């Protein structure tokens, strides 16, 4: 009836998608072959008899990561034409992603998206999964975003983004890419949900007692959040919130469209037994900084909009009480121009857990989407990083080689300065 | 002889509405298939007020179900009593409104409204003499608020001489369930003041309180909350559906309770309400009922009636009762609490009695208060709205749908005016 | 026709109170479920004095239970007769007072008092004609003393023309059950002298003595002690609840026994009291009863009545009795013991007779003495308090709760004044 | 309904806690796994189904002692997050406990306490178990006490303290620590219940016929006293006394807040058979100096407040009689400013006895909490000890190394001199 298209871009995107789709299959009882022995239809199309296919597109500029999908356990789950690969990667270069390499495959991917949309009766919109730092995750994604807006426009577009950490980071050019993708995507995205690998690692270590978390674990954790976000569409609840809702409730000004995700409770079978995981307790957990999924200081910022999506054995009154308590607490501050800061969703289905996963089975969970002036701090460090490197024109030649002009960098800088100014000004 | 047409808009509207319908069915002895399996002839005598007879001794609600999303509709159809509804009376969009009043009123709702209007017209034209319309919805969402409001206006244009009733669940004081709630509420109110004859102000906070403190309910459900609302609604139309000693229908109540056209926002209340344990330790007499009625803890609006004055109170009693006792008690309460009643309307209380009590009970009461304390609610919303507008927060979501700033200003002005008027009388 | 409202404050208050209620239930033939299973129509005729009829031939005490801790309440609810009480009449805090009068009166008690007042108001407004209030409590604790006292004052403000009765268990001479007892007692007394109409001075020491010497009880329980108190209470209200030849209710007794407003501290007594063995070796006649009544060993206050003079004595007899005999004997005792009766109030004795004896007995008596010997008790407390104040001992526990030294001084002054007044009349 | 939080600090605290919790489990029929096949709720929270968890926090700056808890018989009883350990101990150094080492773990422990409090509906207060002599028991405890007062304030705080003996003592710096912790904790504690290891040894030897008492035995004995103190909260009695009571009834001036504990009867199965343990006899036992749990001379002091907590088959009248008799006895003297010196509690439950314990099963017991000017003597010796060592500046450098200043020692001395003066003056 109402349907959601998922796009998985680059390595990070693809891997996250693998997790998410697996989780979905588990939740709806769909086998890795597409068979199941009817709300799941919002995510899966139906073909012929006893086969269900994800409404998804997987894109990467190199074949290696997607080749694992096409040879792996869920090879029969996806239709071959929706797994799209080029030959040469974007090599951590935004320009290769956006221009040189990306312009060769973008049309094809658009066609597939259009075809997917043809089978939709009530298209809600798109969920795009991608990194800010990779050449494809940045450059290709920006290209794709812009294109989507032209073709569609009024339909809602949502981003899930692996935001780079302050200390831990893999790429050397990551700041350049992050700034540039931010500049180019800003006017084309309605809402972008950031998360941070450092934060997820810490949570895994501290809350789940995992000595050595792997990327798989992180992906699994992400999947849960995604499930929480889309459970309102994939099940029927008491009081529920669609994809069209978020953009209106979380974005007070068009450019300030970066709310952050927090999930609770994330605990092993050791610490699950020795706790009464009540609604108040889980809710409270979400507003303490150690459990949040982006490394950043909310205590040093102010909340502007907060959306709480509850799942499982949860009753409205207790949620309300919890919210009241949170409001009362002086250390959790909301900006003065927003007296009503909460948007609340409640869904009946408890979180389903992947066999062999790190998480214990719980009666209740919550996913908070929160928009905070604390993101300004994060932006600032990134800006500073950009500034240093550009001062020496370090790596700039590579970008130029792929058709980018120096002036573009300047423009990007300017736009980020503007953004940070805006963020500051909202605060006061 | 007289007929009522029911409209349900958005999620909240639909969910309350279903419950209400169930209640009505139970009362009139009609099962989830539409067939009458009652016993008392009184249950069927005025069944035409809410039900059309669709042949084969089967009855169907004169009910129109509207939403911009189909999910709610699906949920309803699959529910207990989902099968009694006429399939062609479910009118649904595909997009949704995303808690945006603009979408409900000007965009998505606009596209769909014609169909619903047509359906309503059809319903009216089959019924011999429509008393009027009852709309259930929230003011805080996009569909119930924006589209519901639109529907009201359109209905009024066609049927300017018919009574327009709303059961509106309004934004609570403590906790907000949407961020843009004040906008949605405010705009809704703007249209409501001009286009409805009366609005019953239901507050979820108050319902929760009632559930916790009076009903002793550890874990209240939204269903339970809705039940109370449904009961109130049933109480309000009892004189249309059953005999009595003194009868008052929707028009009678309205004229008794609305002294000036704009002041038609009621605080409804229902009595009695007891726990499973505390059922034994009190007698079922009129005094107890009266006490329950005139008490802040039993009001379904989050406002303290002792912070204002009652302009008018309508009390509707169900069961076999001594009228003398009722008269005395209403007098007595007024005498006692003289300071909470406006001095320039002598005999502030209107009384009605229906012989048929609700099922499972010997005696029941429904209270409608028109209290100047309602101003508080309006004030709180108004302030919030003003604050939001000061920073132009979220405005592009509404202006993007074609709305202009001027409209917002107008809405604000109306809101302020209403509160001023309330203050003047106080 | 006439009604009595019962209040229980703190641990002691609750525990005595429960026993009293049980006794009353037994008397009126009501079982732990609230249903009447009696036989005599006399048992039900004036049942409304203590019980509200809550329909389904079930009766509920007009009783309010108050404590700053819930443990006591829990204990009560779980006890035999715990189920007869109205659940909404249990009003409990969460903190406790820690044997601190300040907490009971100004802090914790202050927070909770409003609710209790409301409940009391409700109770009063249902009852047609309240005679007044009876409060059971200790003066030595924090709740019964501080909060109870507060309640009294508030009650009096609302109902200045109604009778205010207390059954107060006071600090014994030999052994103290709290260290700050003198403070708590003193402050309580200060409020009591100004705000109650009469106070029945019960002493645990005296009760123990009675149990040991008269009842021959090897191992008395607090329950047993409470029983005596309950019996006394029952005796005191018998003329309100049953017929008689000469009837005296709470007002009649008060006017007979209180010649000046401040001198309203009674030494209560109950007769007869015999062992299991010594039941055979005495005849049940009026003389024996009289003897038992006029005896230091049978007084429930730890004061020797022969160390002062009786201002007034009220004797309340239950059973089928010759009035002539009673009259003669009361005269005779007075003649004999002329020196123990004040000379300027001729006929120091008031007599009342109720036809209905208590269950298991043929004949019973209750004695109320207003003796100037009560001064001794006051003196002992007063001295202790003065000593404590000399070193400012424990004062920071009270001043920390907002109390000022001046209050203490005032209390002391009142105490001294009372004793002076008592001495003057002596 | 009304709840009590227990904090166990350092080795001594932890070991005492182990005993106490075991006793509680035995008393309420809770197995070492938290299962029981409802007043116990004041000490145990309930989680999910058929599991009960102590409202307790265990803290030590080294892992070794708590590691025994986490590997031992009651490993499943406690929730892992409430057993808190650092890496390096306070090494019998107050400064390490209060500053250098303690400041690293205090925040964490506070957070846990706050979380515990979140699950309380009617928090009565805290019981803190610790030594005066150890670096953590002193330094950490003082730090924690101060912090508690700021966060909470009005709620009652009670201390159980292993007071150092006159002759027998383990540490060399013990006097320094004792003085310093006394100084820093004085304004933050409402009431502190001292006991002495020497006294418990002697009692074990003399009254229980034990040749060689071990620390375990001492701990067990302590546990009984604790049970007696908290039985009024954990059961329903005839006439009962909560935790809020004590502070008002035993503390006549704020600084004179050191009442002492005595338990009776403590006797083996040999001497239990050949005795009628009546109420009078047990009560009398408590006022003779050989049975008391602190080595000190009450005959040379005066009683200021006495609280008697009776348990088991006890009736008010006989207790009253006993009290009267005690009052009559000229050799038991009370100060002249306190005519009413007794606070009396009576509880129905007889003392439950640990299988394989040293104590016989008795019908009745009593725990006396008594406040006496005789504590002045004890203070004096300690002061003298301090004075000698400081005269030579012996060990002072160590303290300085950890950030303490010499002036602090002087201040501590001064405060103790004041305290002793106060004690003297109350007497006269
Ligand atoms: N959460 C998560 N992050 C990942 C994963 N794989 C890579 N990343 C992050 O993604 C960023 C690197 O980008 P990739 O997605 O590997 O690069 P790409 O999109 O393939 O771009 P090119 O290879 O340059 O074309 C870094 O911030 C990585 O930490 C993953 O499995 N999970
Ligand atoms: N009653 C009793 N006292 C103990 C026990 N263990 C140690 N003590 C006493 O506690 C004091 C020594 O302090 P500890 O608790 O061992 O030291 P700590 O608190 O761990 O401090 P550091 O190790 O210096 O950080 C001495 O007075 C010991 O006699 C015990 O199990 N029971
Ligand atoms: N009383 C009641 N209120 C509801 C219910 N569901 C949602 N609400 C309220 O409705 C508002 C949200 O509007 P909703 O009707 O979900 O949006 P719409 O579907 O776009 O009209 C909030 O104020 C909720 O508290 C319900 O079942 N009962
Ligand atoms: N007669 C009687 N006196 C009691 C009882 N319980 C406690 N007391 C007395 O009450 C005083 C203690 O007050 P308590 O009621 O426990 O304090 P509260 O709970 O703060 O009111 C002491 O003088 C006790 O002797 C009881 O059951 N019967
Ligand atoms: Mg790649
Ligand atoms: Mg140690």
């Amino acid at each position: 009836m109402r349907e959601c298209i998922s796009i998985h871009v680059g390595q990070a995107g693809v891997q996250i998608g693998n997790a998410c789709w697996e989780l979905y299959c588990l939740e709806h009882g769909i086998q890795p072959d597409g068979q199941m022995p009817d709300s799941f239809n919002t995510f899966f199309s139906e073909t012929g008899a006893g086969k269900h296919v994800p409404r998804a597109v997987f894109v990467d500029l190199e074949p290696t990561v997607i080749d694992e999908v096409r040879t792996g356990t869920y090879r029969q789950l996806f239709h071959p034409e929706q797994l799209i690969t080029g030959k040469e990667d974007a090599a951590n270069n935004y320009a290769r992603g956006h221009y040189t390499i990306g312009k060769e495959i973008i049309d094809l991917v658009l066609d597939r998206i259009r075809k997917l949309a043809d089978q939709c009766t009530g298209l809600q919109g798109f969920l795009v999964f991608h990194s800010f730092g990779g050449g494809t995750g940045s450059g290709f994604t920006s290209l794709l975003m812009e294109r989507l807006s032209v073709d569609y426009g009024k339909k809602s577009k949502l981003e899930f983004s692996i935001y780079p950490a302050p200390q831990v980071s893999t790429a050397v050019v990551e700041p350049y890419n992050s700034i540039l993708t931010t500049h180019t995507t800003l006017e084309h995205s309605d809402c972008a949900f950031m998360v941070d690998n450092e934060a997820i690692y810490d949570i895994c270590r501290r809350n789940l007692d995992i000595e050595r978390p792997t990327y798989t674990n992180l992906n699994r954790l992400i999947s849960q959040i995604v499930s929480s976000i889309t459970a309102s569409l994939r099940f029927d609840g008491a009081l529920n919130v669609d994809l069209t809702e978020f953009q209106t409730n979380l974005v007070p000004y068009p450019r300030i469209h970066f709310p952050l995700a927090t999930y609770a409770p994330v605990i092993s079978a050791e610490k699950a037994y020795h706790e009464q995981l009540s609604v108040a307790e889980i809710t409270n957990a979400c507003f303490e900084p150690a459990n949040q999924m982006v490394k950043c200081d909310p205590r040093h910022g102010k909340y502007m909009a907060c959306c709480l999506l509850y799942r499982g054995d949860v009753v409205p009154k207790d949620v309300n009480a919890a919210i009241a308590t949170i409001k009362t607490k002086r250390s959790i501050q909301f900006v003065d121009w927003c007296p009503t800061g909460f948007k609340v969703g409640i869904n009946y289905q408890p979180p389903t857990v992947v066999p062999g996963g790190d998480l214990a089975k719980v009666q209740r969970a919550v996913c908070m989407l929160s928009n905070t002036t604390a993101i300004a701090e994060a932006w600032a460090r990134l800006d500073h990083k950009f500034d240093l490197m550009y001062a020496k024109r370090a790596f700039v030649h590579w970008y130029v080689g792929e058709g980018m002009e120096e002036g573009e960098f300047s423009e990007a800088r300017e736009d980020m300065a503007a953004l940070e100014k805006d963020y500051e000004e909202v605060g006061v | 002889m007289r007929e009522i047409v029911h409209i349900q808009a958005g999620q909240c509207g639909n969910q309350i509405g279903a419950k209400f319908w169930e209640v009505i069915s139970d009362e009139h002895g009609i099962d989830p298939t539409g067939s009458y399996h009652g016993d008392s002839d009184l249950q069927l005598e005025r069944i035409n007020v809410y039900y059309n007879e669709a042949a084969g001794n089967k009855y169907v609600p004169r009910a129109i179900l509207v939403d911009l999303e189909p999910g709610t509709m699906d949920s309803v159809r699959s529910g207990p009593f989902g099968q009694i509804f006429r399939p062609d009376n479910f009118v649904f969009g595909q997009s949704g409104a995303g808690n945006n009043w603009a979408k409900g009123h000007y965009t998505e709702g606009a596209e769909l409204v014609d169909s619903v209007l047509d359906v309503v017209r059809k319903e009216s034209e089959s019924c011999d003499c429509l008393q009027g319309f009852q709309l259930t919805h929230s003011l805080g969402g996009g569909t119930g608020s924006g589209m519901g409001t639109l529907l009201i206006s359109k209905i009024r244009e066609e049927y300017p001489d018919r009574i327009m009733n709303t059961f509106s669940v309004v934004p609570s004081p403590k906790v907000s369930d949407t961020v843009v709630e004040p906008y949605n509420a405010t705009l809704s109110v703007h249209q409501l003041v001009e286009n409805t004859d009366e609005t019953y102000c239901i507050d979820n906070e108050a319902l929760y309180d009632i559930c916790f403190r009076t009903l002793k309910l550890t874990t209240p459900t939204y269903g339970d909350l809705n039940h109370l609302v449904s009961a109130t609604m049933s109480g309000v139309t009892t004189c249309l559906r059953f005999p009595g000693q003194l009868n008052a229908d929707l028009r009678k109540l309205a004229v008794n309770m609305v002294p000036f056209p704009r002041l038609h926002f009621f605080m409804p209340g229902f009595a009695p309400l007891t726990s499973r344990g505390s059922q034994q330790y009190r007698a079922l007499t009129v005094p107890e009922l009266t006490q329950q009625m005139f008490d802040a803890k039993n009001m379904m609006a989050a406002c303290d009636p002792r912070h204002g004055r009652y302009l008018t109170v309508a009390a509707v009693f169900r069961g076999r009762m001594s009228m003398k006792e009722v008269d005395e008690q209403m007098l007595n309460v007024q005498n006692k609490n003289s300071s909470y009643f406006v001095e320039w309307i002598p005999n502030n209380v209107k009384t009605a009695v229906c012989d048929i009590p609700p099922r499972g009970l010997k005696m029941s009461a429904t209270f409608i208060g028109n209290s100047t304390a309602i101003q508080e609610l309006f004030k709180r919303i108004s302030e919030q709205f003003t604050a939001m507008f000061r920073r132009k927060a979220f405005l592009h979501w509404y202006t993007g749908e074609g709305m202009d700033e001027m409209e917002f200003t107008e809405a604000e002005s109306n809101m302020n005016d209403l509160v001023s008027e309330y203050q003047q009388y106080q």
